[PDB]
Parts: structure tokens; C-alpha cells; sequence
């Protein structure tokens, strides 16, 4: 069973931090390029953040460039999203994808549970 | 007992079993082994094939045989319209995967 497995999430205040986990089970992500989405409720999915397999290329939606960082340990079988100053458009559950490159090519789709991530007052 | 010629990336084992039973999944390798040259060649890709299979709906694969070895490589299996046109570098990444698989299998 192959599956991403999303953490790092809770609850800040605007303009706070949080740093997501992405932890691949049951393969090694290594060779892949690996993605972030999000979804709040009554909203679609909308893609946040993407990272080759090298790092040497990364992906950032508008509305979040400049604030968000993504990096990978291949050794940790882990890829990471800091988020800084983050602001309540930011709220939605974060997930995980596996991919052959930055930028992705396959339409999103669930690879976990995702974590959940609230920005408020 | 004989080694498997066939090798499945991680995206194509998540996605296998929704697209394909075991019996057509037996078929289509059958098929392949006759012919590996069974798909079309796509271009700036290193070699790599795509197939569609009729089968609910039909699916595509998108494979590389590695002719050194006689061994297939299933890269991915998708419905229509859940794969999207590549540009250069992500052909290059692509290619690089290719690679580095070939090389840890």
C-alpha cells in the first residue's frame, strides 16, 4: 500500500508559522516530484506548492509566493512546506501528491488524510 | 521460477487496480510481451509509449521498454483528460526519472 502521509498542521494566529510534513509510506519519494494542495469547504482544490525530485526547481501559487517555502529530505523520505505569516485565506486541509515533475502533470488527487491548517483570530 | 520483466512506479500501483482488473492487467502484459512496440512513441520522452487499453471506460498507460534487458517499465495508467500536455522541463525531469529508476531496478 502506497500512500503520503500529511502532518504539521493546527491552529495560529495570523501572521504566524507552520511547518508541513509530507512522508511518503510504503515506497521511497526520492525520484519523484512531490506537490501541495489545499481545500477548504465550499472551495475547490487549489494547488499551493510544487518541488522537483532535486529540489533544483520549485513551484509556488500567487497567493502564497514569497511565504511559503518548500524543501525535501530524500535521505528522511520527507518533503516539508514552511509558512510564514500566514494570513486566513490560508485556511484548508493540506495534501500531499507524488509526481514526475515540477511542475506536476497529473490532475490533483488524494494521497492521504491531509492535515488541517487554521489561521484566526 | 522466472523474474517478472514487468516494473511499476509508485504513481502506476497507487492507480492500477482502479483502471484494470488482475485478468485484464495478465492480458495487456501478454500483449506486451509479444509486442513492445504495441504503443506509440511520445516525443522528447526517451523512448516512452503510451497505450490505450478498451476495458466502466478505456484506459491509457504510458510504459518504456528497456531493450538492453527485455524488461518493461509501467509508468503511470490514467482515464482520459487526467494528464496534461509537457513542456521542457518537465520532459527533462521526466527523462531524468526514467533514468534514475532504470538505474535503482
Amino acid at each position: 500500500q502506497v500512500q503520503l502521509q500529511e502532518s504539521g498542521g493546527g491552529l495560529v494566529q495570523p501572521g504566524g508559522s507552520l511547518r508541513l510534513s509530507c512522508a511518503a509510506s510504503g515506497f521511497t519519494l526520492d525520484y519523484y516530484a512531490i506537490g501541495w494542495f489545499r481545500q477548504a469547504p465550499g472551495k475547490e482544490r487549489e494547488g499551493v506548492s510544487c518541488i522537483s525530485s532535486s529540489g533544483g526547481t520549485t513551484n509556488y501559487a500567487d497567493s502564497v509566493k514569497g511565504r511559503f517555502t518548500v524543501s525535501r529530505d530524500n535521505a528522511k523520505n520527507t518533503v516539508y512546506l514552511q509558512m510564514n505569516s500566514l494570513k486566513p485565506e490560508d485556511t484548508a486541509v493540506y495534501y500531499c501528491v507524488a509526481d514526475f515533475a515540477c511542475p506536476l502533470i497529473r490532475e490533483y488527487d488524494y494521497w492521504g488524510q491531509g492535515t488541517q491548517v487554521t489561521v484566526s483570530s | 521460477h522466472m523474474k517478472s520483466v514487468f516494473v511499476e512506479s509508485t504513481i502506476f500501483e497507487k492507480y492500477r487496480d482502479e483502471y484494470l482488473s488482475d485478468e485484464e492487467y495478465r492480458l495487456f502484459q501478454a500483449e506486451l510481451m509479444l509486442n513492445p512496440k504495441l504503443g506509440d512513441v511520445i516525443q522528447g520522452t526517451g523512448g516512452l509509449r503510451k497505450i490505450r487499453v478498451a476495458s466502466r471506460g478505456g484506459s491509457r498507460i504510458i510504459y518504456y521498454f528497456l531493450d538492453e534487458k527485455r524488461r518493461f517499465y509501467l509508468l503511470t495508467i490514467y482515464g482520459k483528460n487526467e494528464m496534461s500536455d509537457l513542456n521542457a522541463n518537465q520532459r527533462k525531469q521526466l527523462m531524468a526519472f526514467m533514468e534514475a529508476w532504470r538505474n535503482e531496478q
